[PDB]
């Protein structure tokens, strides 16, 4: 399951 | 980083992401949130960006240790799990602190409120992670229910594609399925979350749309693996 | 790490490196190295793998920082240019302690002391990347002096398909290319080694075959990109 | 160009 993956910006 | 002013810690934080440093990445903006002042949305991206890269690889770090732990069950790769674990529960601890002091309360806008709540639910999850038992209940229950004031206030003040309202979404989602063992719950929102941005994409430009839709394509994948 | 036994500070360090957690890895087997017994060839790869992989992250980044110093040319992006190399600059200067105190003057085998001096080269050649004409050229020199005696060591004493042999003469060429300023003795060392390699690869089993011809084909790599 | 990985093992 993904989350956000929220690791770029 | 009391010693360095606000925009230069803010410059540092986008120098180091760029570097893919996220470790000094969060401590520059740990810096600009203690200055005191409110946070931009570009900012919020900033400090949200590096503590998730930095409790992601610890989190990756801990579910490979934890592997080998179960499998072997001297006492090394237990008290090195712990160690990380520790580390990890640090960081978590971290963010925590700062949007308790004093992000949350000073956030009016539905925007920045919703965002640091969305954070919130995010960093007591990956505490529950790794809680076993003593007050894995009550740090899942402090997750749900910063979800949950974050979830009440995207639906009055957000429109369904809006993306923090869709990333909210899908994350208290992930919460339900893999924290709180409510498999139901969490595909009932994933369709309901998808299906009401659906009907609203008419309403977005070219460039709102593919933010949009990219979080949708999220909330789909997950529900093809769990459907 | 003084209060850890060495074989647990081994262990963690082999699990580090299943978690990629390098910076740890590194600390363990520094720690390891502290108790002060010679290295196994297992334990002298956990040491280069260890210290390989938080000097490599450390370059990329001042990589990133220098290019965008350069496109520049406030004081942020060289100050945090500066932290970074500072920071490179301390990791470099560990692992030459370590080396000189004591293990280069412990070993013994060409084994391990063509690997060791391999290793001083290397981080020489790391600070050479950065310095900037004072010492330049003496950093220089020690990295080239580390690479020659290993060279000659590793010429009488080991023979033309081994692995450290080949991996030696490999960095040393790229030492010469990019450092010395010294393309032809670059292009004739990478030449020179795959040619004596093929030449003896007829002696080999099937899994010495394949670690051979794998740095090979890395001479050739480069061979390539130079001519 | 490449110096030796050296980053796995
Ligand atoms: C909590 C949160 C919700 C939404 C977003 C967001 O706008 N993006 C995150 C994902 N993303 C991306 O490019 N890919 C997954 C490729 C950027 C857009 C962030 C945080
Ligand atoms: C200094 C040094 C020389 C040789 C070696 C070595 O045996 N290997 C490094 C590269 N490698 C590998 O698998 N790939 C590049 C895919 C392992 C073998 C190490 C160090
Ligand atoms: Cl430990
Ligand atoms: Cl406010
Ligand atoms: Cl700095
Ligand atoms: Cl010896
Ligand atoms: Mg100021
Ligand atoms: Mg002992």
């Amino acid at each position: 399951a993904g989350s956000i993956p929220g690791r770029r910006s | 980083m009391g010693s360095m002013e606000r925009a230069s810690l803010i410059q540092k934080a986008k120098l180091a992401e760029q570097a893919e440093r996220y470790e000094d990445m969060a401590a520059f903006m740990k810096g600009a949130v203690e200055k005191g002042e409110e946070l931009s949305c570009e900012e919020r991206n900033l400090l949200s960006v590096a503590y998730k890269n930095v409790v992601g690889g610890q989190r990756a770090a801990w579910r490979v240790l934890s592997s080998i732990e179960q499998k072997s069950n001297g006492p090394e790769v237990r008290e090195y799990r712990e160690k990380v674990e520790t580390e990890l529960q640090g960081v978590c601890d971290t963010v925590l602190g700062l949007l308790d002091s004093h992000l949350i309360k000073e956030a009016g806008d539905a925007e920045s409120r919703v965002f640091y709540l969305k954070m919130k639910g995010d960093y007591y999850r990956y505490l529950a992670e790794v809680a076993t038992g003593d007050d894995k209940k009550r740090i899942i229950d402090s997750a749900r229910s910063a979800y949950q004031e974050a979830m009440d206030i995207s639906k009055k003040e957000m429109p369904p594609t809006n993306p923090i309202r869709l990333g909210l979404a899908l994350n208290f989602s992930v919460f339900h399925y893999e924290i709180a063992n409510s498999p139901e719950e969490a595909i009932s929102l994933a369709k309901t979350t998808f299906d009401e941005a659906m009907a609203d994409l008419h309403t977005l430009s070219e460039d709102s749309y593919k933010d949009s839709t990219l979080i949708m394509q999220l909330l789909r994948d997950n529900l093809t693996l769990w459907t």
